[PDB]
C-alpha cells in the first residue's frame, strides 16, 4: 500500500504509532507523548548558498516536506 | 554520502573534533579517486567545523535534535531524507560509548539499494522471509536505516 | 544453557524482555498470525498490528498480552553450545493491553474518517484505510 | 428408449464446475476477510456478483435439463 | 426399465464436484482461523452462506436423480 | 427425443469450466481488493474485460446446444 | 438385469471427488496447526463440521450404489 | 445426420477448457496490478497476447465443430 | 460375467481422488514439518485421522469391486 | 464413416488441457513482470520457448483430427 | 476378448491420480528441503509413508487389471 | 472401419496433461527467474531435463496412435 | 472388432496425469533452486527418486498396452 502511494515504511510505521499513542490511557499517554517529542531544523545547501531553512515540530509535516 | 553525527552545545570535550577529523580524512581519501561526495550532518558543531573547507559539499543539515529526548521518530525523518536522495554508498561517522571515561570514533559503511541490487543476497537464503524477499526487502532496508541512525546517535549522545 | 525459547521483545523506549525463556510466542504476521516455539526454522517476518501473546516456561498456562503496531520478528536457530533458540520481536510501539482505551480509539477513528473524506492524495486514502485497520484491531483487542 | 433422461443427466453434470467456482470464490472471500477484516462490504459485493453469474449458469443448465427431459 | 436408473446415477457424479468446493471453502476457514483467530465469527457466516448454496445445488441434483429414477 | 437431445446435453459440459474461470477471476479480484483496496475501481475494470470473453464463450456453447437440439 | 450394476459403478464416481475435499480440508488443518499450534483444538472442531457434510455426501452415493443395484 | 451433432457436442469441451486458462491469465493480471499498481501496461500487453492465443484455439475448436456438423 | 467385470473396472476411478487427497495431506504435513519440526507428532496424529477417512473410502470401492466382480 | 467425425472431436478435446497450460504460463509471466519488471526482456524469451512446444503440440492435436476425418 | 481388455484399460485409467499425488508430495518435499535442510532426513521418511499408501493402491489397481484379464 | 480412428483419437486425448506439465514447468521457471535472475543458467538447465522426459512421453502419445490407425 | 486397439488407447490415457506430476516435480525443483541454490545438487537427487516412481508407473502402463494390443 505505502509502496504504491510513494511512501516509506518508516513513515507508515511512525504515522500509525502516532495513532496508537493517541489510543492510550492518560497517565501513560502523557509519558508516551512526552518521550516522543519532535523538534528539527532542516537547512538545505547547494555548494554553500543555503537554499532554505525550515523547522519541524510534527511528524506529518516533517515527512511531507 | 557522509552522515556526520555531532552535538549542538559546547564544552563537550573534543569528540566533535575527532568526528570532523575522520570526516575530513574520508572526504580527502574518496575525492582523489573521483567519487563525488555529499555531506549530511547532525548538529551545528560539524557545520562550524566543515563550513570553510567543505562547505561546497553540504546537502542537508539538521539540528536542535538534543533538545527533547531522542526518539525513533526523530531518526525516521533523517532516514527518509537519506533515502529520498538515494546515493550509491553511505558512510556514518559517530562516537562509540565504551565507558564513562572512554569513547571511540567509528565509521559505518552502510548498505544501500544500489549495493543491494548488485547482490543476489545469497547470504540470506538461510532465512525464511514470510512475505517474499523482494517484497519485504525495501521495508527491512528502511528499518535498517532508521535503527542505524538511532543507535549511532544514542552512542554519540 | 537450556532448550527454551529466548525471547527479546523490544521497543525503542523500553525493552520489556531481553533473554526471557518462554515456551511459545504468538505474533501477528503480515500474512497471518503464527506461534514460534523452539525448533522453529530461521525466519524474518513483518508484523501489521495486533496482540502478541507470550507464554513462559514456568507459566505454561499463564500468558502476557502486548499490543504492537508495526515492526519485525527475527527467529534465529540455536547455537550448538548454547542449546537455546532465540527470537527478537522489534516493535515501533509496543503497549500492553491494560493501557488501552476503546473510547479514544473510536474518537480517533471518527477523526481519521473525517480527514480522509476529502480523498485526493493516495497517501491520505491509504492512511485512512490503515488507520481503520489498526483502530479496529485495537478495539477488538482492548478489554 | 429413455434417451431424454440420459440427456438430462448428462447436461446436469456442470454443477460440479459451478460448485468448484463458488467454493473458490467464497474461499477467497474468507481469506481476504481474515487478512483485511475492515473491508467486508466490497468483498461481499464482488462475491455476490460472481455468485450471480455462477447461479445464472447453474439455473441455465437446470432449465435445459428440464427441457430435454420434458421436451 | 432398469436403464432409467443409469441416468439418475449419472446425476450423482455432480455431487462429487460439489464436495470439492465444500472442502476448499472449509479450508479457507481453517486457515483463516489460524491466520486470524480473533474473529472466528464472520468467517463462519460466509462459510455458512457458501454451504447453503452448495447444499441447495447438491439437493437439487439428488432430487433430479430420484426423479429420473422413478419418473 | 433422439440424438439431438444427447448432443445438446453434451454441449453443456463446458459450463463447468466457464464457471471455474469466472470463480478464479472474482477470487483474484477479491484478493487484490483485500490486499490493496486503493485500486478497486481499476481491478473491477480489468475483471469486466475478462467477462467480455468468458461469459460470452459460455453463451456460445449454450446457443450451439440449441443448434444441436434442432439441427 | 445385470446392466443395473453399471449404475452402481457410476454411483461411486462421486467418491473420489469427496476425497479431494477431505484432503484439502485436513491439509488446511495441518498447515494452520503448523503455523499456530496454540489454537489446535479449535481448528479440529471446524473440521468436525466439514466432515459433517462430506461424510454424508459420500455414503449417500454408496447407498445409491446399492439402491441402483438391486432396486 | 446423427453422429455429426454428437461430434460437435464432444468437440465443444475445449471451450470450457479454454475459459479455464483465460480466467487464470486475468487473475494473474489482477494480482499483478494489486502488487504493483505503478505498472498497468506491460501487464495488459502480455495478457492480450495470451488472449489472442486462446482465442485462436477457441476459433479452431468452433470451426471444427461447424465443419463436422455438416461434413 | 462381462457386464459385471465392466462395472468392477468402472468402480475404480475414485482411486485417483483418494490418491490426490493423500498427496495433499502428506504435502501439507511435509511443509508443516519443514516449518516447525517441534510439532511433528501432533501433526502426524491429525494426518493419520484424515488418512483413515480416505482409506475407508478406498476400501469401500474395493469392496464394491468384489461385489461388482461377482454380483 | 460416421465414427471418424467422433474421432476428430476426441482429438480436439486435448485443447482443453492445452489452453490451461498456456494460461498458467502467461500468468507466471505477468507475476514476474509484477515482481522484477526490469528483466521483462528475459522472461518473455523463456515464455516464447514454452509456446514453441505448446503450439506445436496443439498442431498435432489438430492434424490427426483432420486426418481422422479422411482416413 | 472385449470385456477383458476393456475392463483392464478402464481400471488402469486411475493411475494418473496416483502420479499426481506422488508429484505433489515430492514437490512439497523439495520445497521443505529448500526451506529447512536441517531436517532433510526427517522429511524423506514421511514421503515414504505416503508411498506405502499410493504405490500400494496403484499395485492393487494394476493387480485388478490382471484379475480382469483372466477372470 | 473407423474404430481404428477412434482408438487413435482416444490415445491422442492425453496431450493435455503433457501441455499442463510443460506450462507448470515454464511458469515455475519464470517465477524463480523473477525471484533470482542471477541463477537463470541453472534454472534452464534443469527445465530442459524435465522436457527430456515429457516430450518423450508425448512422442509415445503420438506413436501408438499412428500404430492404432494401422495395426 | 477394435477391442485391442481401443483398450490400448484407453490404457494409454494416464500419461497425462504422469506428465502433470513430472511437471509439478520439476517446478518444485526450479523453485527450490531459486530459493536456495546452495543445496541445488541435493534437491535434484530427491527429484530423481520421484521420477523413479512416476516413469516406472508410466512404464507399466505402456507394458499393459503391449499386452493388450496383441492379447
Amino acid at each position: 500500500m505505502w509502496r504504491s502511494s510513494g511512501v516509506s515504511f518508516t513513515r507508515y510505521a511512525s504515522e500509525m504509532a502516532a495513532l496508537l499513542r493517541q489510543c492510550l490511557k492518560e497517565p501513560y499517554r502523557t509519558q508516551a507523548m512526552q518521550r516522543n517529542q519532535i523538534h528539527l531544523k532542516e537547512t538545505v545547501y547547494q555548494q554553500g548558498q543555503v537554499l532554505t531553512r525550515e523547522t519541524f515540530n510534527d511528524i506529518k509535516k516533517a515527512f511531507e516536506a | 554520502a557522509v552522515l556526520a553525527l555531532s552535538s549542538d552545545k559546547g564544552l563537550c570535550g573534543g569528540v566533535n573534533s575527532f568526528v570532523a577529523k575522520q570526516a575530513r580524512i574520508v572526504i580527502k581519501e574518496n575525492e582523489m579517486a573521483g567519487n563525488a561526495v555529499q555531506v549530511y550532518g547532525v548538529g551545528d558543531k560539524i557545520r562550524s567545523a566543515l563550513q570553510r573547507t567543505f562547505g561546497d559539499r553540504f546537502k542537508r543539515i539538521m539540528t536542535e535534535v538534543t533538545r527533547f529526548p531522542w526518539n525513533f521518530g526523530q531518526a525516521c525523518i533523517i532516514a527518509d531524507r537519506l533515502m529520498q536522495d538515494n546515493p550509491a554508498r553511505l558512510m556514518v561517522i559517530y562516537n562509540h560509548f565504551k565507558s564513562a571515561v572512554a569513547y571511540d570514533t567509528l565509521t559505518l559503511n552502510v548498505l544501500t539499494p544500489t549495493q543491494a541490487a548488485q547482490s543476489a543476497k545469497e547470504q540470506l537464503n538461510t532465512f525464511e522471509f514470510e512475505p517474499e524477499k523482494t517484497d519485504v526487502w525495501k521495508d527491512l532496508q528502511d528499518f535498517y536505516y532508521a535503527c542505524t541512525v538511532f543507535g549511532c546517535m544514542l552512542d554519540n549522545i | 544453557f537450556k532448550n527454551q525459547l529466548l525471547l527479546t521483545l523490544s521497543s525503542p523506549s523500553e525493552a520489556i524482555y531481553v533473554r526471557t525463556p518462554v515456551r511459545s510466542v504468538t505474533v501477528p504476521g503480515s500474512e497471518g498470525a503464527m506461534t514460534m516455539t523452539n525448533g522453529h526454522s530461521q525466519t524474518v517476518a513483518r508484523l501489521k498490528a495486533g496482540e502478541i501473546i507470550v507464554r513462559k516456561g514456568e507459566t505454561g498456562d499463564e500468558v502476557e498480552r502486548f499490543f504492537l503496531s508495526d515492526g519485525f520478528v527475527l527467529f534465529k536457530s540455536p547455537e550448538d553450545d548454547s542449546g537455546c533458540c532465540t527470537a527478537e520481536v522489534l516493535g515501533v510501539e509496543v503497549v500492553p493491553v491494560s493501557m488501552l482505551d476503546k473510547e479514544s480509539a473510536a474518537t480517533a477513528l471518527q477523526e481519521l474518517l473525517q480527514q480522509g473524506a476529502g480523498a485526493t492524495d493516495e497517501w491520505t486514502k491509504a492512511r485512512t484505510l490503515l488507520g481503520q485497520e489498526l483502530l479496529s484491531s485495537v478495539i477488538r483487542a482492548a478489554p | 428408449a429413455g434417451v431424454a433422461s440420459l440427456s438430462a443427466a448428462i447436461a446436469l453434470m456442470s454443477v460440479g464446475g459451478v460448485a468448484q467456482g463458488i467454493g473458490s470464490l467464497f474461499a477467497a472471500l474468507v481469506s481476504g476477510t481474515a487478512r483485511n477484516p475492515s473491508i467486508k462490504e466490497d468483498l461481499f459485493t464482488y462475491t455476490l456478483i460472481g455468485m450471480g453469474f455462477l447461479e445464472f449458469l447453474g439455473i441455465i443448465c437446470v432449465l435445459m435439463s428440464a427441457v430435454l427431459l420434458y421436451s
